[PDB]
């Protein structure tokens, strides 16, 4: 990459998840009294913008 | 304007052994097995045929078919029946919309999309532009690969790295699209012809993804209420208040622009 | 031959022997039950 | 927590306006009534008291960690016999 | 599966409501498949066929 | 209790007799404004069972996966824990072997 | 007349437009001092447009008036579905009013026709407006029984 | 899901969601906590 | 099943292994193990810091080698009750 | 609008006068 | 009682009467990875049978057809819809976590709660289409000369160009803007570049077109894009 | 793990518990098995669809006797 690349790409095994396109079990939290709404939806800007 | 005519006379059969002393014919999975794994590429003799539409192209037992596909032997150019053939001996055109399902080439798209991108695409992305690897002769590959792709279809993106003889010509629709990448596999310009990957720029993704939307808005804008169309341009082109009172006596989105029955056009009207 | 075991030869007279010296691995795989030897053998005396 | 409430800094300019002002107008139904009450539901602070949150969480969190912290061959051999002398030096 | 025998003249049945605005095309339409609605018939072969 | 059970004992053995068991079945079906357009008539369908040939083995492999996640656990509902005094935690502190 | 409507979300306040529609109120009236409304389902609830109820068997349909099946229906030109909150009756047919009533959540000015208004909610608002954000299947229906658990006329 | 009566996972969860100032989730976790383990007093205590 | 192990898998999971004169001692140690584990977890009291399953198990595991040379193994630090559950269950084994 | 509902149910008046569930 | 596949009428035959088979646990679905009934008929007679390809799970989850994949009330293939629409969130493309999203999606919806409601589904058409209406409305004098002139002899505030006679926007827009001024070979560009250069059959054709003049032009990667930058200041 | 006397088939795998499950209680009216394990938790389960009903976690020890 210094001088000119080709841009290399690390191996991946063929057996595994990956553990890098989704959540590895996806469980969501579940939902209580208070909606948490804007909490999360306001703000996919920050979770974009922090990560 | 003529009926298609039969590129090769003969059948290509088949018998081949290769590397005589270190090779097994496999009875269950149809190819020769043991020996050196020899190569995962090396192996890619040249198509010793080409076909081309100026020549080839005519009428056909298939034209008769409204949902009648393309033949697997024309585009790689060995298609022997001529006229007589089952499948469409001619090009695609812009209105040749086929199903989901189907590839556009008449075979079967799967999901997993494979790990060499090798033969057909899956259906859970829609990449118009294909990965095309060969020669580097000179600094004309731009314009020799243009020369050589754009009678197969109609092309929207041609990016040829200068350094290595890599090009991801980006096609208009699915049928040319694939019908040259099919075509075009082990020609002179053997070419390696594969399905591209994700590609990671962060503005060609972007421009990419509005792509998407605005072919999304052309097939579904036929669907949205005619009330609504005529508000897009009226909006645009007109006043607001002039007519918002005429809303007023008689205002949200949803509540508006819904069709069914008991909506509320039909309730003002039924009165 | 769906076992990859495509060194082994099954002769017309119902012999499985193999083709070429065989590693430890190839000789592990290619290890048959008395099912598939049982068979073989009733198929060589229907073949007599 | 009756550390915590030691560490704690109520009455600000907030609580009085509160209790003062939508008092005045209680044409049913009191301020602090909370047998029936509905807004309590969505009560969203402001940002002060959301940073005085991050900040003592943070300072608890760094006080537990200040806090916090030749018979042997081993550094893990030195800590089993350091438990042993704890346990069997009695006897 | 109405376990009681009833008379004509109460079954209109309405649904008496304000018939909702709301509702779109995709919903004026009651069915068990998400297509459409399906269920049993006791055809006889032969009419089927030349029908 | 005995239904249930029959019945899920009976799905359980019928997993070697050649199964024949073939009889149209109709059923009228009313399609439902997919698209816009205008609708379609309703039609009907017949519905027979294709025989599986008695040779064909095993169509497809069977992939394990894990265990999927259970209900939420319920409330715990103890009797107010007791005290037990630094004395009485010492008493019950073992040595190590 | 005055009705409050002890509601399963909260209190529910109405006062009736006697001075408007004198026969639409009174079968009201009379219908909240007998009480059977007592755990009755708030069988529809759509967001943003009603919440309708008030059938013993729950399913939508029925409901007995004092008259008994059905009653003329009285409008006037200067009621309207200006607002939000407006309390009016349930009618399946050109005079065809039944026991059930809904509350409104926005202008319905296209439905001020073979439809009669008879109530301002004056208080308790804040529970329709809850009310408009609860659990609902496919149909308009809430999963779980909405009920009034008793309703004092006042 | 492992374990639910782990209090000290309880209070670090909690913890871990206050440090990023989502509050209202944080609420919503701790109904859930004291709707579960009602009698310990250390998940209401954090609480109030 | 030939056939049925070639175009289905092993199915190796969710399957028993019956004890075959070569696991029963291996089995009957997990057994013994999984019982003391439940001994003790049920007569340490409430809030007493549980996790002190495996030095128990190994001071059984000392008595049992102590019993088996013939040594008095008296442990001067152990309580009372793991002490006398420890004695109960190594006379088990030793009858056994 | 357009909310749904994104969170459970409030609590309810239950019918033994008990305010909050 | 395992009654129907969903499938939509575009593909269930013009005709109002057909016939279909069932074969059950005839195959592996192509995104559950679970054993499913297969359903085989004809939409016209003298082409190929159809089958369904996707379990009822599916195509419910998504609101699809199990043979074509069209969604069924749009009409454009679902891959397209949950890429442009964007309705919600999808699943992952990896083999153990897609058949554990599948399997878990289906228990969960299943238990009664719809997943997918057309009201949401035209209100985001309609924002979408919205937002594509909205969308189709000293130092730059020293990295001027600096390597123009370069190139020139080795192949060859404000500044004005010359025009000389010496004998987003895709290709094909250039493809048949072209047709009229002479036959085309072959049109090769670059977006980055800016600069699209044709060939004709006669030099003839070309003259013509380019005395068309009075935005329009007249006659490594980086290194192609000097003169393109001159857009900003020409 | 409910067993057929006949056939000696298992028809229900009563899964619900973490632990040990030391003790078990049948009877004819639902629910008719009841199991308690070592998670100090008590299950009620139906043997018509082999779930649980109800779960009873009042006991803090593993609960080792059921009659
Ligand atoms: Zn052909
Ligand atoms: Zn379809
Ligand atoms: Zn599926």
């Amino acid at each position: 990459k210094a001088a000119g690349i080709n841009i290399k790409l690390f191996r991946r095994k063929k057996n595994e998840m990956d553990y890098n396109a989704s959540i590895p079990f996806e469980k969501k939290p579940a939902i209580g009294f208070y909606d948490t709404s804007e909490e999360d939806r306001q703000n996919f800007r920050e979770k974009r913008e922090a990560d | 304007k003529q009926p298609a005519r039969k590129q090769i006379e003969t059948r290509p059969e088949y018998e081949m052994e290769p590397e005589q002393p270190g090779q097994v014919y496999n009875l269950w999975y149809n190819k020769w097995s043991g020996g050196m794994r020899q190569d995962p590429l090396k192996s890619q003799v040249k198509s010793e045929t080409r076909c081309v539409i100026s020549r080839d192209s005519g009428y056909t037992k298939a034209d008769k078919n409204p949902g009648s596909f393309f033949c697997l032997y024309f585009a790689r150019g060995m298609c022997s029946e001529g006229s007589k053939c089952e499948y469409l001996h001619r090009l695609p055109k812009d209105t040749d919309f086929f199903n989901a399902n189907v590839d556009c080439f008449g075979r079967e798209k799967h999901a997993d999309y494979r790990d060499d991108m090798g033969g057909v695409g899956s259906f859970l992305r829609q990449n118009y532009t294909l990965y095309v690897g060969g020669i580097t002769p000179t600094d004309d590959i731009e314009e020799i690969v243009s020369r050589h792709f754009a009678e197969w279809g109609d092309i929207e993106r041609i990016r040829v790295l200068n350094s290595r003889g890599i090009a991801f010509i980006t096609y208009l629709n699915e049928a040319n699209a694939q019908f040259a990448k099919e075509a075009m596999a082990h020609q002179s310009l053997c070419l390696n012809v594969r399905w591209a990957t994700t590609d990671p720029n962060p503005a060609s993704q972007a421009r990419n993804q509005r792509r998407l939307e605005e072919r999304a808005a052309n097939a579904v804008k036929k669907l949205l209420p005619k009330q609504f169309l005529l508000d897009l341009e009226e909006t645009k082109n007109g006043k607001s208040g002039n007519r918002k009172r005429k809303l007023e006596l008689e205002p949200s989105d949803d509540l508006l622009y819904a069709d069914g029955a008991n909506s509320v056009h039909n309730q003002l009207a039924a009165n | 031959h769906r076992k990859g075991l495509t060194y082994l030869h099954l002769d017309y007279n119902c012999n499985l022997k193999p083709t070429k010296t065989l590693t430890t691995k190839e000789r592990k795989k290619s290890r048959f039950g008395n099912a598939f030897h049982l068979m073989r053998e009733i198929l060589r005396l229907t073949k007599l | 927590y009756n550390r915590g409430i030691r560490d704690l800094k109520p009455d600000y300019e907030k609580y009085d306006k509160d209790k003062k002002e939508e008092k005045s107008k209680s044409r049913s139904v009191a301020l602090y009534d909370e047998a029936e009450r509905l807004d309590w539901v969505s009560n969203k602070p402001d940002k002060e008291h959301v940073e005085r949150l991050v900040e003592s969480i943070k300072k608890q969190d760094q006080r537990r960690l200040k806090n916090t912290k030749i018979t042997f061959i081993n550094e893990r051999n030195r800590k089993f016999n350091l438990k042993l002398q704890r346990f069997y030096s009695k006897y | 599966e109405l376990a009681r025998n009833v008379p004509v003249n109460e079954m209109v049945q309405p649904a008496l409501g304000p018939a909702n605005p709301f509702v779109t095309k995709e919903q004026d339409s009651i069915k068990n498949s998400i297509t459409g609605y399906a269920e049993r018939e006791y055809v006889p072969n032969f009419v089927f066929n030349q029908e | 209790t005995k239904l249930a059970l029959q019945k899920i004992l009976s799905k359980q053995i019928a997993q070697a007799v050649v199964q024949q068991r073939d009889d149209p079945v109709y059923i009228r079906y009313t399609p439902s404004n997919q698209m816009g357009q205008a609708l379609s008539k309703q039609r009907i369908i017949k519905m027979v069972t294709a025989e599986q040939d008695p040779m064909e083995p095993p169509k497809f492999r069977h992939k394990k996966v894990p265990r999927g996640p259970p209900s939420p656990p319920p409330p715990v509902l103890h009797s107010p824990p007791r005290k037990v005094s630094a004395q009485e935690q010492q008493d019950w502190q073992i040595p190590p072997s | 007349a005055n009705v409050e409507l002890q509601t399963s979300l909260g209190k529910i306040l109405i006062e009736l437009y006697t001075e408007h529609a004198p026969k639409t109120c009174q079968n009201f009236y009379t219908l909240a001092k007998e009480g059977y409304y007592d755990g009755v389902i708030f069988h529809r609830v759509i967001p943003d447009f009603v919440i309708q109820g008030g059938d013993p068997t729950g399913t939508g349909r029925g409901g007995t008036s004092i008259y008994g099946d059905k009653f003329d229906d009285e409008i006037h030109s200067d009621l309207h579905h200006t607002g939000a909150g407006i309390l009016s009756m349930a009618n399946a047919g050109p005079n065809t009013n039944s026991s059930q009533f809904f509350i409104t959540l926005a202008p319905t000015p296209w439905l001020d026709g073979k439809h009669t208004i008879f109530g301002r909610v004056v208080s308790g608002l804040s529970v329709c407006k809850r009310m408009g954000l609860i659990r609902t299947d496919s149909s308009d229906r809430p999963i779980e029984p909405l009920k009034i658990i008793k309703a004092v006329a006042l | 899901d492992v374990d639910s009566t782990y209090i000290p996972l309880w209070l670090k969860y909690i913890e871990c969601e206050m440090k990023n100032r989502n509050i209202n989730h944080a609420r919503n976790l701790f109904d859930r906590a004291v709707t579960q383990l009602p009698r310990v007093d250390k998940l209401w205590y954090k609480y109030v | 099943n030939l056939l049925a192990r070639q175009f289905e898998g092993r199915h190796s999971t969710g399957v028993a292994k019956q004890i075959t004169k070569q696991r029963v001692d291996s089995h009957q140690d997990l057994e013994l193990r999984a019982a003391v584990m439940n001994d003790i977890l049920d007569m340490i009291p409430e809030g007493i810091r549980q996790g002190k399953s495996k030095t128990i198990l190994q001071h059984l595991s000392e008595a049992w080698r102590c019993w088996k040379a013939n040594i008095p193994w008296k442990v001067p630090g152990l309580p009372a009750p793991i002490e006398n559950m420890i004695l109960r269950y190594v006379k088990s084994k030793a009858d056994w | 609008r357009s909310a749904k509902s994104a969170g459970n149910t409030l609590a309810l008046q239950v019918t033994s006068s008990g305010a909050v569930d | 009682d395992v009654e129907f596949p969903s499938i939509c009428e575009r593909c269930l035959g013009d005709n109002s009467y057909v016939r279909m088979t069932k074969e059950p646990l005839g195959q592996e679905c192509k995104i559950c990875s679970k054993p499913c009934t297969i359903f085989r008929w004809i939409k016209e007679r003298g082409q190929k049978p159809g089958k369904t390809q996707i379990c009822v799970g599916c195509a419910r989850y998504k609101n699809c057809c199990q043979s074509c994949m069209l969604d069924l009330q749009f009409g454009l293939p679902i891959a397209l819809r949950d890429a442009a629409l964007k309705l919600v969130e999808s699943g992952p493309t990896n083999d153990i976590n897609r058949e554990f999203f599948a399997q878990n999606q289906q228990r969960l919806l299943s238990n009664g709660e719809t997943a997918y409601d057309s009201q949401e589904a035209s209100a985001a058409a309609r924002n979408l289409v919205k937002k594509v209406e909205k969308r189709e409305l000293v130092e730059s004098k020293q990295i001027l000369k600096e390597a123009r002139a370069s190139d020139a002899s080795l192949n060859a505030g404000n500044v004005s160009l010359s025009i000389n006679m010496e004998p987003e926007l895709a290709d094909y827009k250039i493809r048949k803007h072209f047709e009229q001024y002479g036959p085309l070979k072959s049109v090769v560009c670059s977006h980055r570049a800016k600069c699209a250069f044709v060939n004709f059959k006669t030099r003839s054709s070309a003259e013509i077109a380019a005395a068309a003049s009075p935005l329009k032009v007249q006659w490594g990667p980086e290194g192609e894009v000097r003169n393109a930058k001159l857009a900003d200041l020409v | 793990r409910v067993w057929d006397m006949r056939t000696r088939q298992n028809v229900h795998v009563l899964s619900g518990h973490k632990s040990t499950v030391a003790s078990l209680a049948v009877q004819e009216f639902d629910p008719q098995v009841v199991t308690g394990s070592m998670d100090s938790t008590i299950r009620l389960w139906d043997l018509a669809a082999g779930k649980t009903l109800t779960t009873l976690t009042h006991h803090k020890k593993t609960v080792r006797a059921l009659s």
